[PDB]
DNA sequence: ATCGATGTATATATCTGACACGTGCCTGGAGACTAGGGAGTAATCCCCTTGGCGGTTAAAACGCGGGGGACAGCGCGTACGTGCGTTTAAGCGGTGCTAGAGCTGTCTACGACCAATTGAGCGGCCTCGGCACCGGGATTCTGAT
DNA sequence: ATCAGAATCCCGGTGCCGAGGCCGCTCAATTGGTCGTAGACAGCTCTAGCACCGCTTAAACGCACGTACGCGCTGTCCCCCGCGTTTTAACCGCCAAGGGGATTACTCCCTAGTCTCCAGGCACGTGTCAGATATATACATCGAT
């Protein structure tokens, strides 16, 4: 599951990150850091939709949950 | 004038937590403000929620779920507990 | 022949900050998000428009982050980034403790 | 009894916290208990933090809660730290802290 | 209208609507919903100015994600206003540092 | 099947009144949708926070003006009040 | 009376002082300039808002409220002296 | 005579410095301070006596949590002097500028 | 290794003003009542999500081989810590002056609120062209020599 | 530099699906209008902000010296990059089924609004003890011999 986020894939963020050179570890550690976020990120979007009774966490959700973090994003109905 | 304040409320807390303890003016102060600070974050996320949901009132369902977004884990937990608590204890008295 | 190695390091990265397409296949990704929100609701739908929204979050949120990792490596005289970096960069951030 | 604190066995006055969710325009209407939960929520915190404000003012042998007390006390707790992560306290100072490698040998 | 009255694009309606509903004070002024309007509007066409620029740069004549990411992290002004903001689809600006490129 | 609002059509006339001759995709138009109601919140939200502070219950074009001035960047600002100012005065003129 | 180099008031040894309860030991000759490049930016930022607040509730004395609200604007929020 | 090491009276300043809470700017000129910055935005301002005092509180702060975030990155380098460069890339990385 | 002085740690007594308390005065909450609209609930709908299936097709994987970057050791050169004597201005508390905040008091303009009429704005619609797709030829480098 | 030699770019042809446009309905906006109150504004007092001075001295400045750290060099060893081939599951297109979310009409519980009634909470005053300040003394350890 985890290990689903390719080694290449990890490659490429990188690249557009404008990184060269990358250690071995470099990409576990990546895989701690993108759970981290989305859990957090997640919770808080289930959160609401816990809070709006439904069983389909939506795009709002999330959206909603990007701005509580400081991260928001545009695209999704802002 | 009448400047209000939690500087009972606190006190009342404080003396039933550490009975021999007392709290200087600055401190007091710094009490006062982090209850303010709190009423606001909590306050203000529960206002969202009603928003989000197309709803006019905040319920104490709202303050709740705000808690849940707001504190981190065990200070949550016991909050919503402690919380949820009185509220039951405030409907039926 | 042979390319010297690094060169095809810069070539990809010329042509990922030219282009706006996302790095992670979708369906790994998207198993990943089930499993996470499973453990905190089970019997839970996601909205396709739901799922791009994280994708887009983590992915712009990674990039920005080996931005500054590489900053970090760069600071210290080196030109590979490590885990130590990251550990570095998120401190500072204030996001890791 | 009279006072709403008093019905929820509350130290916090509910009828305060009622008053300010109305006069700032959080929503059209307020309900009832969310005044009472928020009142309630209040007091955990404070509690749960002068109670190791105290301890902090024990080791440093005093009566009284001065805001060093309150710093050391929101630091040394992972969790209350985290919800004042971005926040200052006027006369907190920092905590004792010196890297490894500035240490001699 | 009042859009009219104000020659702003932007609804002046809707968003007296918007302040009374979303809970900002008890009363909403006249002047306020035509104050912002025309604020949202302002802004709204240096973004569209500076993204156009850029689909004319990279010769389009229809407007991507892209060309507003181009048109804001390469103003420095509204760079910062978006401090906060993951744009979709918007990439990012080519930049490569110097010790990591050929001697 | 819902109604739902949006800024679309006033970006577009806006589009028109600076590049007369250039178009926008539906993902572009989300993005400028979400700037604009994002950039809507923070001034109001600000505004309103002004109000309190200042023990008033109303929200006037000056109490908009001042959460531009604390929202934006110098030269941002700037022009913003202008076209503030202007539109309002503009505004006041007609009845 | 007009008041001009005022920057250099932050002397060495308290730029020093501060980096030590930042658990600073060793320091960098060329630090103090940065110190008071920066010190400037961020008054220049509480100031510019905490005047913005004056010029609005129209005052010409600038309150410790003023300042509190400007804090809490740039996410630098400051518990001690109101709000 | 008698001479301590280098490095030794760095040490015990910290631990002075770390376990009190007394402001380290001196009062007057911190003042002076804030009253140019000020005029130079708006003249003929006065201040409540806290309200200096706020920002001082506040400006302290933030230099102590600077220099904090400074000091990781002289660390970073295999160093242990702290450098403009240093605190440049804590600035970066905050996201400050 | 033993020896001395330095700073810190601590013990005392000492003097001071801030917290914590009691008293009394008022404003914000309690109490009791109404009337109205929000929300909850139940009843129907259809849209969106999931699911499962099989074809090419790119992407993941894996390994191989060697190059250059990490890292450790060393040494040079010098900047920054330390101390002391010299020098400057902060902090203290004490006095004097009025600007401006905060509290006050009247009148009315501007906003909310209700109702009735009108087109601005949205979803639903189709056709059409900006642009994703590509196969060939134009250039702009990379590494080998 | 000078070579071929990749890999990338720019170009002309084709092609398809989402832009951007119009069709027409409807619901949000606008209009005309009443009512009252938030806040403008002029009057008035009373806090604390600024100013200015001098006795005191703690802090800051400036220079001298050398120590130990910044960094520049080297030298080794291996951990990544490149690249060719071998292995998986991403993806797309296609249909199928029911969950849940969306919309609608109804009643009743709950909350705003309003009034009269009074002690919780505030300022105000006051008296004393926690804590700050000054000064002597013992304990630890760093660095010099
Ligand atoms: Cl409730
Ligand atoms: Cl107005
Ligand atoms: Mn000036
Ligand atoms: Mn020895
Ligand atoms: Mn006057
Ligand atoms: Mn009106
Ligand atoms: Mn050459
Ligand atoms: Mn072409
Ligand atoms: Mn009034
Ligand atoms: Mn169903």
């Amino acid at each position: 599951n985890i290990q689903g986020i390719t080694k290449p894939a990890i490659r490429r963020l990188a690249r557009r990150g404008g990184v060269k050179r990358i250690s071995g570890l470099i990409y576990e550690e990546t895989r701690g850091v993108l759970k981290v976020f989305l859990e957090n990120v997640i919770r808080d979007a289930v959160t609401y939709t816990e809070h709006a009774k439904r069983k389909t966490v939506t795009a709002m959700d999330v959206v909603y949950a990007l701005k509580r973090q400081g991260r928001t994003l545009y695209g999704f109905g802002g | 004038t009448r400047k209000e304040s939690y500087a009972i409320y606190v006190y009342k807390v404080l003396k039933q937590v550490h009975p021999d303890t007392g709290i200087s003016s600055k401190a007091m102060s710094i009490m006062n403000s982090f209850v303010n600070d709190v009423f606001e974050r909590i306050a203000g996320e529960a206002s969202r929620l009603a928003h989000y949901n197309k709803r006019s009132t905040i319920t104490s369902r709202e303050i709740q779920t705000a808690v849940r977004l707001l504190l981190p884990g065990e200070l949550a937990k016991h909050a919503v507990s402690e919380g949820t608590k009185a509220v039951t204890k405030y409907t039926s008295a | 022949h042979r390319y010297r190695p690094g060169t095809v390091a810069l070539r990809e990265i010329r042509r990922y900050q030219k282009s706006t397409e996302l790095l992670i296949r979708k369906l790994p990704f998207q198993r990943l998000v089930r499993e996470i929100a499973q453990d905190f609701k089970t019997d839970l739908r996601f909205q396709s428009s739901a799922v791009m929204a994280l994708q887009e979050a983590s992915e712009a949120y990674l990039v920005a982050l080996f931005e500054d990792t590489n900053l970090c490596a760069i600071h210290a005289k080196r030109v590979t980034i490590m885990p130590k970096d990251i550990q570095l960069a998120r401190r500072i951030r204030g996001e890791r403790a | 009894a009279k006072t709403r604190s008093s019905r929820a066995g509350l130290q916090f006055p509910v009828g305060r916290v009622h008053r300010l969710l109305r006069k700032g325009n959080y929503a059209e209407r307020v309900g009832a208990g969310a005044p009472v939960y928020l009142a309630a929520v209040l007091e955990y915190l404070t509690a749960e933090i002068l109670e190791l404000a105290g301890n902090a003012a024990r080791d440093n042998k005093k009566t009284r809660i001065i805001p060093r007390h309150l710093q050391l006390a929101v630091r040394n707790d992972e969790e209350l730290n985290k919800l004042l992560g971005r926040v200052t306290i006027a006369q907190g100072g920092v905590l004792p802290n010196i890297q490894s490698v500035l240490l001699p040998k």
